[PDB]
């Protein structure tokens, strides 16, 4: 895992390692992760134009490992070249099945609702990054608790919670949604920020803390 | 060779117009195969005075008439075993043989493995060998992804 | 065995009438056809698994097991009957040895 | 029910998949759909192969079950040893069954034990007893002069040694052997036939070689173990078990075995002019010995069979073989058996 | 060898105390201690700079002299031109980091502008350099693909790239860099058998070349082209091999001949019930395939033929013999064995 950062005006590479990891001494290993040539951070972009991929300048992103992966040579090699592909790999890659986004939001808690799609040309669509995490939360919420053919106790009792719209039913629904969202270890916490009623319609929203 | 001996049958096997719709070979000897093969050819190697494990893939190839029916494809199998044999030796002993194998050398072995696997499918005498080689076809791909990474680690 | 049963409930299980081309269903139909064809082979292997109905390679295997070698240009129907007769060979008595002349005539 | 190789399956699968749309036709190795379909076709190929193998195993098992002709299990190794006393004996001393014999050599730690008692006659000086190996397989085939000690008190015994090698220690019978045995069993259902008496006398597990000689009014049976020595207990067991296949109106006798001796001299031109030392010659002599000793009474020495056996070595090494003495096939008499005598091998 | 922060700072402290008597306080916060720490940090950075330079040198710097090129995963870039409806009347701004998205749906490639550009007051067209986001060969795009800009404007009409992106680059391992160098050095060998063989194989339509060496003459013959050699190829390869032949040694090139063998073998089978047309056909096919696959100048030893024909099945075959083959047949160096007529009798 890693933290994101950006190059500030005339910040030296010594200064970053000292602020995040404490000891300045660690900058030496920290430059290999960002694959930098000797002018590790340089102010001017027309100087980055010298050989763009092997440098960082003012306004560019940087990668900051956690201290345990700082010394790992494999983490060094991977972070050297992958660069922005970090987030995608770290959140993982999967087949996209939100083909009919307008449609699956008309019949949730019913089956047969999702389907493969095609993007690009001649290849099934795929999803990655934060979109993948959303899609997976979405599918997990719209699936009943014991309906996947292996590893059951997956999904929700959202199909079971339909009731007289009195507030206790609404707190129950809130708690089920929060449990469902907090099931995945990748997510830190969820919390409600609004619940709202319109006769026979529930509405509400939840904030979820995704790890960096 | 430096640490332990090897079976007599494997030493004897190793010293020495069909087309697929998906594959074509090229008969490159890998750099590590090139120098390990000379040692096998020379007598400077320990060897055992008895043989066991008759279920190995080597005896399977020997039992079938693949030598006389298709000596081309018999040759390719020897090449597959030569690369596959060497990359087993370096991890268990003599690490100094590293930085003499590249992902391109390991990649083309799958090309040659599947180019022979289609041919083997045309005669269901060789099913026992077919079954074996398919298991190794996924084994090499893992080594190709990790070989550039392992080399930097070591 | 039923690939359209026995699966993730959300993957749609019959084609979209709404538009012409549905890759999802094309994939599911191809896979279902392949594994149905596999099932049909595995059911069809009942006849091959018994000497009374084994044919082609499996009957030659049976005949090699019993030792009775297939004659050149011999059909399975007569080859099975030959095997059955040879397994129940009747020889050792003078009448049986004479009666064995039918196989040497 | 037939094989279908991976690429055949994969092609049929993609061909079906492309029906009804044209937003899929891109199957480079990097594509994920290709990888999934390759994996499915790999699994279907393995399924077909395992199905065919399991069918063969089912056929074999039904053949077992129908006629109750179970495959021979692991066969014990046994032979003879010589006990040597310090002096000729003073009393009718006795060895009990289940006395242990062990070889002092570290490379053959396998033990041996006796099964029937023996009494040593007074004023005798040596005695030959039979020992059976606890372990079963290849490890019982120890070389000559391997069993040195009796692993006990050995107060009146000086040393123990064996003059002959153990050859009866064998591994489990392969499929081919079982098929050969079963084809003789199927052909042996009619009694009063030589091929029937073959199975008749081969039914004992210990017997390996067996031959039957016939004449106008008498039948004779010649059989032996892998070592090549008939025993009285084996003859008795043969007589007891063979009653159900013996001809009614014709006498039968089970006896008669002789070791025919021949000296083999061959000339081998190795392709490599280097590495033509007597070490490889020792290996070649040991292979020739193992080949010749493996024959039985019913087999006969053939030049071409010997050539095949010795040329099992890779033809790149050995380029030519010739015999200086052997120029015609030798016909073994029915009672005798051909085996290696003193062998001499040289380069040129 | 490189020394760390601590050693340099400690040497500076010790030398200051040895020289200077004025200075005695070195708490964290002294202007003098942090002056020394700044000096030490810059020295350590220069040490790491030399370390990286030495690493590059040992890795590829000695080899750079020789005729080879190194690749460093440089992302693809190429000139791109933009057009407007009318000439401008203002100095329009073009920020760094501007994204030029692919117009084709099938191409997910994207590109970004590293440096800012300022349109002229009245120029109707301007060309800028754009670098791809994705490294490797995947960043290559055909001509006439980049025709959309994320930061669109009313004045902007369309975008096009006349020249294709050729600067796509992929980096291999040190072994791949070293192997081509080894192959080039090895290829410079001459006046040897292996070098002559390589130099013959360099020209196309040369395969399975065989070399025969003698103190007197050197003779080379091959069956490269469909089993035959043509006169024109002989003339061409004679001229090529002049650079490879040894000085003062004669060189000769000739064709390849074949010797068809006639054999009528007999095979005894233990179980005569097994015999059939298919069995003898298969035996004849195995024999003819074995006799066809013979190496150049390979003597037809009867012993190997016996081994080969008997190894079909040891239980099946009991005895074998050849009616019309007396001993082993010796062949010249230029001769190759072929199957003329084969017949197999079953006994």
């Amino acid at each position: 895992r890693f933290k994101k950062h950006v190059v500030q005006h005339e910040e030296t590479m010594q200064a970053i390692a000292q602020r995040y990891y404490g000891d300045v001494s660690y900058w030496i290993d920290l430059v290999e992760h960002n694959n930098l040539k000797y002018p590790y951070l340089v102010e001017t972009d027309e100087e980055k134009m010298k050989d763009p991929e092997r440098l960082a300048s003012t306004g560019d992103t940087l990668i900051i490992p956690i201290e345990s992966d700082l010394t790992d040579v494999s983490a060094k090699e991977i972070n050297s070249r992958d660069k922005d592909v970090l987030v995608e790999l770290a959140l993982g890659r999967d087949l996209n099945i939100t083909a009919d986004e307008k449609y699956f939001n008309e019949h949730g808690t019913s089956d047969n609702i999702l389907a493969f799609s095609t993007n690009g040309n001649g290849d099934l669509d795929t999803v990655k990054g934060i979109d993948n995490m959303k899609q997976q939360l979405q599918a997990r919420l719209l699936t009943p608790r014991g309906s996947l053919m292996l590893h059951p106790n997956y999904g929700s009792d959202l199909h079971n919670l339909f009731g007289l719209n009195i507030p206790e039913q609404a707190t129950l629904i809130e708690m089920e949604v929060l449990r469902t969202l907090t099931s995945d270890n990748r997510v830190k916490s969820a919390n409600l920020i609004d619940w709202k009623i319109q006769g026979n319609v529930y509405s509400g929203q939840f904030s979820v803390e995704i790890k960096s | 060779n430096n640490f332990i001996p090897q079976p007599q049958g494997l030493l004897r096997f190793l010293n020495t117009s069909f087309v697929s719709k998906f594959y074509t070979p090229q008969l490159q000897l890998s750099e590590l195969a090139k120098k390990v093969l000379t040692n096998i050819k020379t007598d400077d190697i320990p060897v055992l005075e008895r043989e066991f494990n008759d279920n190995t893939i080597i005896h399977k190839a020997n039992d079938t008439l693949l030598k006389v029916q298709a000596p081309r494809m018999y040759m390719i199998l020897q090449s597959i075993v030569l690369e596959a044999y060497a990359i087993v030796n370096c991890f268990v002993e003599n690490p100094s043989s590293l930085k003499y194998l590249t992902e391109e050398d390991v990649s083309i072995t799958r090309e040659n493995l599947n180019y022979v696997a289609d041919y083997l499918g045309n005669y269901d005498d060789y099913n026992s060998v077919v079954l074996d080689l398919r298991d190794l076809d996924l084994c090499f791909s893992a080594i190709e992804l990790q070989l550039p990474l392992i080399k930097k680690e070591a | 065995a039923n690939f359209l049963k026995n699966l993730h409930p959300l993957l749609r299980r019959d084609r979209n009438k709404k538009d012409n081309q549905d890759p999802n269903f094309a994939l599911i139909d191809a896979l279902n056809e392949e594994m149905n064809q596999v099932e049909k082979d595995a059911i069809e292997s009942k006849l091959q698994s018994s000497l009374k109905t084994s044919t082609s390679e499996y009957l030659d295997k049976f005949g090699d097991w019993f030792g009775v070698y297939r004659k050149t240009d011999e059909k399975d129907d007569v080859y099975r009957a030959r095997i059955i007769k040879y397994l129940l060979l009747k020889r050792g008595t003078n009448n049986a040895i004479i009666d064995a002349i039918k196989d040497y005539l | 029910m037939k094989t279908r190789k991976l690429t055949n399956i994969l092609s049929k699968l993609i061909d079906k998949t492309m029906a009804g749309t044209s937003k899929i036709t891109d199957f480079t190795p990097g594509s994920a759909s290709r990888s999934l379909l390759e994996a499915v076709s790999l699994e279907i190929e393995q399924f077909y192969i395992l199905t065919k193998e399991n069918i063969d195993w089912g056929i074999q098992e039904g053949i077992i079950e129908a006629f109750d002709f179970q495959k021979r299990q692991s066969k014990r190794a046994y032979g003879d040893v010589t006990i040597q006393f310090y002096q000729p004996l003073d009393m009718r001393m006795y060895i009990p069954a289940g006395t242990t014999f062990t070889s002092t050599r570290q490379e053959y730690p396998q033990q041996f034990e006796t099964l029937v008692d023996y009494y040593a006659e007074p004023d005798s000086t040596e005695i030959v007893v039979e020992v059976y190996c606890k372990e079963t397989g290849v490890a019982g085939n120890v070389p000559e002069g391997t069993i040195n000690t009796i692993a006990s008190g050995s107060s009146l015994i000086r040393s123990v040694n064996n003059e002959y090698s153990f050859n009866t220690g064998t591994k489990e019978e392969s499929q081919e052997d079982f098929k050969r045995r079963f084809h003789s069993f199927v052909e042996s259902r009619g009694r009063a036939t030589n091929k029937s008496v073959r199975y008749g006398a081969l039914q004992i597990p210990d017997v390996e070689g067996v031959y039957v000689y016939e004449e106008t009014g008498h039948i004779t049976v010649f059989a032996h173990d892998r070592n090549g020595n008939l025993s009285d207990t084996l003859k008795e067991d043969i007589i007891d078990a063979l009653q159900d296949y013996r001809p009614s109106g014709i006498m039968l006798d089970v006896t008669g075995v002789e070791k025919e001796e021949v000296n083999v001299s061959a000339t081998v031109t190795i392709s490599n002019k280097s590495r033509i030392g007597d070490t490889l010659q020792k290996h070649i002599e040991s292979v020739i010995r193992s080949y010749l000793n493996n024959l039985k009474t019913s087999d006969d020495l053939i030049i071409t069979d010997l050539i095949q056996a010795i040329m099992n070595i890779d033809d790149v090494l050995i380029y030519d073989v010739s015999f200086d003495n052997l120029d015609e096939n030798i016909i073994v008499p029915p009672q005798g058996i051909i085996r290696a005598g003193e062998i001499k091998v040289e380069l040129k």
